[PDB]
This record gives structure tokens, C-alpha cells and sequence, in this order.
């Protein structure tokens, strides 16, 4: 089961009875066809506060973290090129000169822009190939 | 003792303006006699010591900060921020007050009165009491 | 109601101090009714009451103390005193409030939540929070490469620093991703009692639910 579940995260199907899931495993262990069903109840609101709400919360708070630590990074640089222009008396090949960053206008643009598909849950999918170390390292800490 | 006498309108009658007169022993926390008139009738009644407290108590009031409602209510202690508003059955003699704040009013107490049988009489003792608290604060002014 | 519900979805939660801990609340209030969800970050708490049960449980807390409904809503969207058990799971929530210069009353009857509003309240916004956060580093990430190319620039010819104070290193994702990994993400992802999220959270919050 380890072996056949590791490289995947053989076929596998999904059932509901009432509030329980079963998940089922068709396989094959020395030639020989082999079967499982994983038999699961709804989680406790413990597992679900302490696998998804508290560390997502976690997650979202160093994140939101992250992006200050981010902007106070770009106006450093700001100051940087300013210096060099304003004073350091030099120019550039022009085709890279960027915006004086301002995280109030990045926040409007990314919220009507980039959030429409930023935060799309969609099958699960782009959290658990984005987001996971930071997840594994949330739970420790 | 002290008493008060105060000026009110009733809900119910608009244009007669009315009399409240209270009279206790200097905490009207301790009960009081109350009365009320119009110039033609006088209704009267009493309320006791457990009574105040068990209304402050159905308001979930410090007593005393409740006897401050009670003294602002009665004994004409308001504020300009604060309306208060006087009602009463003569037909079935059921006082209440209340005081009108978040657009609405807000019940402060009930009074069983009884109509006095008596009604020219208390209005004369009134009003006696009233000429000469009129010619003290008189007398007390030309000397001042 | 279901508008009730509807702007439930899109408030943001506030923090309230208890005596015997905080709570988190997202409400919504309208003269119709209120709906309510709350969490002490362990569990969550639900309430959905109509002008009906307003009136009847109002009389109730508050005996003589009359209104309309609607002025005992208002009033609670003013938002005092708070206080609770978990008498089985009736997370009962009791709330003493000063209007009128009376003393008032309303307890709240929060039935442990469905996993399905803890999904649709609290886990999608929030994975779709981290996502959009993710993203936004990903954008203020290339926006620090885009501004090293430039000062790269000036670097390749001529343009020495006048201020010995202004430099900075060239950024690199991976090293800043290790440097908060020990020296910020201890205290920053703390959850603490739920104020940082109150704090910092609520815009990115009614947007990913609004979204």
C-alpha cells in the first residue's frame, strides 16, 4: 500500500455511504490481483482545526508576512535606483526601467487583475504543489 | 423629610398639564408616597423598599444608579439629554414612566394609584406648601 | 434569510474579548434577522435567527424592556460584556450590552457549525487566501528580479552608490524563503488568539469569498 500510494502522491474508486467515504483499491502484489477499501468516517472538528484551519491560518499570516518583508525589500531597491539616477549621475539602456513600487496600487491590481484566478480552490490541485512546505513547516512550528 | 412637587404632561392628555408631587425621607430609595393631579382630581400611592430593588433588579441596574434614574424621573433631575415620558389609566388608576432614547421608549417603573376621595383638600395642602416655599426663596432673595 | 446567509459569506470576522478567552465572529445583521458563525480557533459555532425569534427571546432576556426587532438588530450591529459555555455543543454565547441607559441581554444559541459552512466560511477562503498570497509573493518576487535587472544595469557601467547605506543584495528566492523560515516564521505564523488574522487578513478575506 505505501509503495503503491507513494510515487501517486492500479486503480482506485470513491464511494459515500451516509456520512462515511470508502476508497477503494484494485492492484497486483506478486502477479496477483490485490483489493483494499480504506473505510473513513467524517473527520472530528479537532483533525480538521489542526490538518486545514490552524495551519491555512498560519500559512496565510506568514505569507501575509512574506509580502511585507517583499515590499520592504522593493522600496530598498526604490531608494537604490532613485540613488543612482537622482545622484549617482548615470542612465540605463532604457528597456528596463521599472515603477516606483506602492504596495496600496499592488494590492488594486493584483485584487482586480490576479485574484479571480489567484484564489481558485479548483480540484485541490495548485495547493498541494505550491503550498506544501509551507505547510510541513506551519505544522512543526 | 423631603417632599418635590414637578409639572407633567400624561401621554393621554396632551393640553392638561398635570402635578406629580413625591415626598420620603431623603433616600427615595427607601420608598416614597406619590401623588398626582390634574386641578379637578388626585389619585394617589406608595412604593417600598424591596419594590425599587427587586425593579432595579428586573433591569439588571446597580441600586442607587437606578435611584438616580428614579430621582431624574421623578423629582424633575433630568437632563436635556434625557426625555422622560408619564402615563396613566385614571380608569383603571395604572401609573407608568419611561424614558426615550434609540427612537423608542423604555419602560422605568409602575405605579398602582388609587383615586383619593379627598381631591380639593390635598390640592389646598399643595398649594399652601408652595406659597410659602414661594415667599422663603423670596425672603431669602432680598436679603441676598 | 438566505441574503442573510448571502452577506455572511462576505463579512469579515471580528475579535471579541471574553473574560475567559477570545472568540472570533463574522455577523450579519439586517432587519430581518442575523446570521452569526463563530471560532476560538478549535472549533465553530452557528446561528441563523429571523425578527420572529428576535421578539420571543428578547421578551424573554429582557421581560418589560420592548421594541421592535428590528431596533434590537441595529443595535447589536453597533456591538459590551460577553461571557459563554459550551453546554453540550450550544456554544451559548451571552452578551451584556448598555442601550437606552438599560442594561440588555442576548444570549446566542450557536449550534456547532456544519462542515459544510466550515468549508464554504473558513477552509476555501482560506486556502484561497494562501494561493492569492502565494501569488502576490510570486508577483513582489518577480518585481524584485525586474528591479535588480535594472540596477544590474546601472552596475555593468559606471553608477557608483553615494549613500554607503542604500545597497541592496540581489534578490534570490530561495535564500529569502530560508531566512524567514527561521527568523519570522515562528512568530508569524502563531495564531495566537486569532487578533493577527483580524488584524491583517479581512480585505483579502471578503475578496477570496466576494471571488
Amino acid at each position: 500500500l505505501d509503495n503503491l500510494l507513494r510515487p501517486l502522491l492500479a486503480t482506485f474508486s470513491c464511494d459515500c455511504v451516509a456520512d462515511a467515504l470508502i476508497l477503494r483499491v484494485r492492484s497486483e502484489l506478486s502477479g496477483l490481483p490485490f483489493y483494499w477499501n480504506f473505510h473513513c468516517m467524517l473527520a472530528s472538528p479537532s483533525l480538521v482545526s489542526q490538518h486545514l484551519i490552524r495551519p491555512l491560518m498560519g500559512m496565510s499570516l506568514a505569507l501575509q508576512c512574506q509580502v511585507r518583508e517583499l515590499a520592504t525589500l522593493l522600496h530598498m531597491k526604490d531608494l537604490e535606483i532613485q540613488d543612482y539616477q537622482e545622484s549617482g549621475a548615470t542612465l540605463i539602456r532604457d528597456r528596463l526601467k521599472t515603477e516606483p513600487f506602492e504596495e496600496n496600487s499592488f494590492l488594486e491590481q493584483f485584487m482586480i487583475e490576479k485574484l479571480p484566478e489567484a484564489c481558485s480552490i479548483g480540484d485541490g490541485k495548485p495547493f498541494v504543489m505550491n503550498l506544501q512546505d509551507l505547510y510541513m513547516a506551519v505544522t512543526t512550528q | 423629610m423631603e417632599r418635590k412637587i414637578s409639572r407633567i404632561h400624561l401621554v393621554s392628555e396632551p393640553s392638561i398639564t398635570h402635578f406629580l408631587q413625591v415626598s420620603w425621607e431623603k433616600t427615595l430609595e427607601s420608598g416614597f408616597v406619590i401623588t398626582l393631579t390634574d386641578g379637578h382630581s388626585a389619585w394617589t400611592g406608595t412604593v417600598s423598599e424591596s419594590e425599587i430593588s427587586q425593579e432595579a433588579d428586573d433591569m439588571a441596574m446597580e441600586k442607587g444608579k437606578y435611584v438616580g434614574e428614579l430621582r431624574k424621573a421623578l423629582l424633575s433631575g433630568a437632563g436635556p439629554a434625557d426625555v422622560y415620558t408619564f402615563n396613566f389609566s385614571k380608569e383603571s388608576c395604572y401609573f407608568f414612566f419611561e424614558k426615550n432614547l434609540k427612537d423608542v421608549s423604555f419602560r422605568l417603573g409602575s405605579f398602582n394609584l388609587e383615586k383619593v376621595e379627598n381631591p380639593a383638600e390635598v390640592i389646598r395642602e399643595l398649594i399652601c406648601y408652595c406659597l410659602d416655599t414661594i415667599a422663603e426663596n423670596q425672603a431669602k432673595n432680598e436679603h441676598l | 434569510m438566505e441574503e442573510l446567509e448571502q452577506g455572511l459569506l462576505m463579512q469579515p470576522w471580528a475579535w471579541l474579548q471574553l473574560a475567559e478567552n477570545s472568540l472570533l465572529a463574522k455577523v450579519f445583521i439586517t432587519k430581518q434577522g442575523y446570521a452569526l458563525l463563530v471560532s476560538d480557533l478549535q472549533q465553530v459555532w452557528h446561528e441563523q435567527v429571523d425578527t420572529s425569534v428576535v421578539s420571543q427571546r428578547a421578551k424573554e432576556l429582557n421581560k418589560r424592556l420592548t421594541a421592535p426587532p428590528a431596533a434590537f438588530l441595529c443595535h447589536l450591529d453597533n456591538l459590551a460584556t460577553f461571557s459563554c459555555d459550551c453546554v453540550a455543543d450550544a456554544l451559548i454565547l451571552r452578551v451584556r450590552s448598555e442601550l437606552s441607559g438599560l442594561p440588555f441581554y442576548w444570549n446566542f444559541h450557536c449550534m456547532l457549525a456544519s462542515p459544510s459552512l466550515v468549508s464554504q466560511h473558513l477552509i476555501r477562503p482560506l486556502m484561497g487566501m494562501s494561493l492569492a498570497l502565494q501569488c502576490q509573493v510570486r508577483e513582489l518576487a518577480t518585481l524584485l528580479h525586474m528591479k535588480d535587472l535594472e540596477i544590474q544595469d546601472y552596475q555593468e557601467s559606471g553608477a557608483t552608490l553615494i549613500r554607503d547605506r542604500l545597497k541592496t543584495e540581489p534578490f534570490e528566492e530561495n535564500s529569502f524563503l530560508e531566512q524567514f523560515m527561521i527568523e519570522k516564521l515562528p512568530e508569524a505564523c502563531s495564531i495566537g488568539d486569532g487578533k493577527p488574522f483580524v488584524m491583517n487578513l479581512q480585505d483579502l478575506y471578503m475578496a477570496v469569498t466576494t471571488q
